[PDB]
């Protein structure tokens, strides 16, 4: 019962936290592309 | 109380064993980049 | 069936209305005068809001071998010594669970520090591969 | 329930809900455009009046203010959601077109593809095309990605181009149909884009800017396409998690975008299906067919 | 906080040190006086051992007390002869209906025991999915960002 309860609120957290840390991943992901992108212009 | 302490303790202790092998593959990751 | 206070079979069980549970009625007649309130639920409950409940009796058989001797001799002094050494050995439970108390919370504290310090840890090497 | 629409007097090509998931927007062959509520009691309102060719494909903007329909009578218009009064032609195309598509995000674009093999840029503003991309096959079905950079464009080369609006050149080319390609769409994250086809393959290819350079990231099977030669549209569901695409065989067709189970197979219709879209919030498909009739599927 | 223990099917002793050196870092009157000395000391008080004994030729009263609680065992043993085994199987049935009670509750307990556990276990899985989801996606970035930086 109490294994349940506490269990429940730590996934939450767990997650949002793999969220936030998913969301600052693709920013550089979502960079590193346009100076590729940048090559062509130049040529 | 002690009953809900012992359980809690070691799943909390399994945070550990968890939070040490993510620790450790951040070590030779940047240490080999 | 029992009694929720003693531990008994009950030879004349009554019934509180402010939390359906049966007691025997001398040990409930007792915390009532204690302190005028129900045992279980602490809920208000006097003497008149108990009800008396009925059943087909019980029966005890009375052993073989019995005599006022024994009866006065070995039994009433087994009960006397069933009861000394039970509370004796049940104080003694109730120390350890205190101690056995105080190393389960130092040692959760303990495993607390342990978490905040590993995450602190981890997410800044996360970070430094970001880097 | 599962609801059945009627009104269409003609074959059903297109349906879309609106990006709140108040209403849904459907027309076809007859030329009108009916809008309808989502709920309630399934009501139908205004009927966008002004198609002289039969209505190839609609789309909402991302605001759900604007709608954008494909004609056969060569030009797009523009419509108000809100009084369904029009907006703009865009009279531009030598022949029919056959799909546009609205960038969502940037500054107010849209992209057509015709039979006369080109594909073009529109800015809503300028009554003009912008940019000319010549084939050399009539083009099918055409969609931007969500940087508004690139155009997807699927014609019946079997082969799915993609132009660089800065360069003007053919970006990249996929192979993996074997037959001409009807459909086309973007995942809601930009990462996947869906296709139909006449060889009976539905494909997902991945867009990235950094590639496995042999983008076949799934295949999945069940949807057939026979001697009506309609073209066939698929849609993703809000989350990406589902994958539909009309078929010929009558049959609804939604698969699990990861193991690619069939999850269903549904029937109802009596003839044959154009298209299917997923309700943005719940689990609702509404699917158009020939058969001048739509069904609000709860999942 | 968060430990899956369904999901993570792959360290105790390795943790439990861990915890260990964050550890090396930081009314009753008069009865319950005897009744505890008794239970202390190990030792029943005695009780009357002269009326089993006793010796012929004080004793005039030993014997005649032998007498009368002999003639009461007797009429004590009267009563329990005449309802004989009657009496102690009606308390035998008695016994059966007390103990089915308590192994009703213990399939109770079982059922909503193994109630909340079969609730966890899917939310184990619900989450290991997206704990699996993330990492892969963690990957995919983490040599992304070198391949874009390997052209450059």
């Amino acid at each position: 019962e109490e294994l349940k309860k506490h269990e429940d609120s730590a996934i939450p957290r767990r997650l949002e936290c793999l969220k936030e840390d998913v969301q600052r991943q693709q920013e550089r992901e979502k960079e590193l592309q346009h100076r590729y992108a940048d090559l062509l212009l130049e040529k | 109380e002690l009953s809900h302490a012992l359980y809690q303790h070691d799943a909390a202790c399994r945070v550990i064993a968890r939070l040490t092998k993510e620790v450790t593959a951040a070590r030779e990751a940047l240490a080999t980049l | 069936l029992i009694c929720s206070i003693s531990n008994e079979v009950p030879e004349h069980p009554c019934v509180s209305p402010v939390s359906n549970h049966v007691y025997e009625r001398r040990l409930i007649e007792k915390y009532i005068a204690e302190n005028g309130t129900d045992p279980i639920n602490n809920q208000p409950l006097s003497e008149e809001q108990l009800i008396d409940i009925k059943v087909a009796h019980p029966i005890r058989p009375k052993p073989p071998s019995a005599t006022s001797i024994p009866a006065i001799l070995k039994a009433l002094q087994d009960e006397w010594d069933a009861v000394m050494l039970h509370s004796f050995t049940l104080r003694q439970q109730l120390q350890t669970t205190r101690q056995e108390l105080s190393h389960a919370l130092y040692q959760h504290d303990a495993a607390c520090r342990v978490i905040a310090r590993l995450t602190k840890e981890v997410t800044a090497a996360r970070e430094a591969l970001a880097t | 329930p599962i609801m059945l629409l009627s009104g269409h007097e003609g074959e059903v090509y297109c349906c879309k809900f609106h990006p709140n998931g108040s209403t849904l927007a459907s027309a076809g062959f007859d030329r009108l455009i009916l809008l309808w509520n989502v709920y309630g009691d399934c009501d139908n309102y205004a009927t966008l009046k002004g198609h002289s060719g039969a209505v190839m494909e609609l789309h909402y903007n991302t605001d759900g203010s604007m709608l954008f329909s494909a004609s056969t009578d060569k030009t797009v218009a523009v419509w108000d959601s809100e009084t369904g009064e029009r907006v703009k032609r865009l009279k531009g195309h030598t022949s029919f077109v056959n799909s546009c598509y609205p960038a969502r995000r940037g500054p107010q674009l849209v992209c057509t593809g015709s039979d006369d093999g080109t594909v073009k840029l529109w800015d809503i503003r300028k009554k003009a095309a912008i940019q000319t991309f010549q084939n050399t096959y009539q083009v099918l079905a055409v969609t931007f990605n969500d940087t508004s950079d690139q155009i997807i464009s699927g014609g019946i080369d079997n082969d799915i181009k993609v132009w660089d609006l800065r360069q003007n050149k053919l970006t990249y080319t996929m192979r993996g149909h074997a037959d001409s390609v009807t459909g086309l769409s973007l995942s809601s994250e930009g990462s996947y884009l869906l296709s139909n086809a006449m060889d009976n393959t539905v494909r997902v290819w991945d867009v990235r800017p950094f590639a496995p350079k042999e983008r076949c990231v799934k295949i999945f099977q069940g949807n057939v396409h026979n001697f009506e030669k309609n073209l066939l549209r698929c849609s993703w569901s809000p989350d990406g998690s589902k994958i539909a695409a009309g078929s010929a065989d009558r049959f609804v067709y939604v698969w699990d975008t990861t193991s690619r189970r069939i999850l269903y197979k549904l029937p109802g219709h009596a003839g044959s299906i154009n298209e299917v879209a997923f309700h943005p919030d719940e689990p609702i498909i509404i699917s158009a067919s020939s058969d001048k009739r739509l069904y609000m599927g709860e999942i | 906080v968060d430990a899956l223990p369904y999901f993570d099917q792959g360290v105790r002793e390795a943790a439990a040190a861990l915890v260990e050196e964050e550890t090396r870092r930081y009314t009753d009157i008069m009865r319950n006086e005897f009744e505890r000395l008794a239970a202390r000391q190990p030792i029943e008080l005695l009780s009357m051992k002269r009326y089993e004994l006793p010796a012929p030729s004080e004793c005039v009263n030993n014997s005649m007390a032998q007498l009368e609680h002999q003639a009461v065992r007797i009429e004590n043993l009267e009563l329990m002869s005449q309802h004989g085994c009657n009496a102690w199987k009606v308390y035998n049935e008695n016994l059966v209906h007390m103990i089915e009670h308590a192994q009703k509750e213990l399939q109770k307990l079982r059922k909503h025991i193994q109630d909340l556990n079969w609730q966890r276990k899917n939310m184990q899985l619900t989450a290991g999915s997206k704990l699996r989801e993330m990492e892969s996606n963690w990957v995919s970035l983490v040599s992304k960002n070198y391949e874009i930086e390997r052209t450059i």
